[PDB]
């Protein structure tokens, strides 16, 4: 399912 | 603001982002795209504490966007409501990732019978499963029986929807799976040729095939004692075929 989210900034 | 409550404090800040699309698809017989396109809708499901800012961001790998419509609460940076809503709907044209590759073959037999192969390319990344995966491949109207025989997955002919179905559990990112068939027909008016419908495809791919990615989910309270490094962010991919049908 979800999955995590690292940031892209 | 008439949308979202005021008080809202939450333990355990977390972030839910479905990113939905049904990527469309009409193709030649020989492999030529005659129409494509993707609808996407970005729903969110906020659990934040007050009345946070946030600032959505993705690739404006990127993406056209031929068109937008978003939530009230947009001005990309909006105070999100508590709960479940939609952010944005979209649609995009261009640089479609197209997950199937659906390659027919028919042969003619006399008047009698019809021999039939149809092809399924996967075409993403082989680490990645599509699922729900049918195939409705339409026969004559003077049908008397049809065969079948298959190697992934199971295909019975509905008879009544005058159509095989054959349909697949998982299948993995290039790889090609195929069925043969072989059509019993009664004899007809030579009169009228069959009008060929196309086959048609339903799958499920976890991924956006507008090559949608997130970039950031940012959130900001300023007045309550978190911030961005402390939200529980999720995003999850999912890519359902609307109208997928390769020609003849």
């Amino acid at each position: 399912c979800y999955e995590q989210l690292n940031d892209e900034e | 603001i008439g949308w979202r409550r005021e008080g809202i404090k939450y333990r355990r800040n977390e972030l839910f982002l479905d990113v939905l699309e049904s990527v469309n698809l009409l193709m030649s017989p020989q492999g030529q795209v005659l129409s494509a396109h993707v609808s996407g809708r970005v729903v969110m499901k906020s659990y934040l504490s007050g009345m946070p800012e946030c600032k959505f961001g993705m690739n404006d790998q990127s993406i056209a966007i031929d068109d937008c419509t978003f939530h009230q609460c947009v001005r990309i940076s909006f105070i999100p409501p508590d709960g479940e809503f939609e952010l944005m709907r979209y649609r995009t044209t261009k640089d479609i990732i197209l997950p199937f590759r659906v390659i027919p073959l028919v042969r003619e037999v006399g008047r009698t019978k019809l021999e039939v192969k149809v092809v399924i390319k996967s075409n993403f990344k082989p680490s990645l499963l599509a699922q729900k995966i049918e195939v409705r491949i339409p026969t004559p109207l003077n049908t008397s029986g049809v065969q079948v025989i298959c190697m992934k997955g199971k295909a019975k002919y509905k008879a009544s929807e005058n159509a095989i179905v054959w349909k697949i559990k998982r299948m993995a990112g290039m790889k090609e799976s195929q069925i043969s068939a072989e059509i019993e027909l009664l004899p007809t008016n030579d009169k009228k040729k069959w009008a060929r419908p196309p086959i048609s495809m339903n799958f499920e791919v976890p991924f956006a095939p507008s090559g949608l990615k997130v970039r950031y989910l940012k959130v900001f309270e300023p007045k309550l004692n978190y911030s961005d490094h402390d939200v529980i962010k999720w995003v999850r991919y999912i890519g359902r075929s609307g109208i997928y049908e390769t020609r003849c």
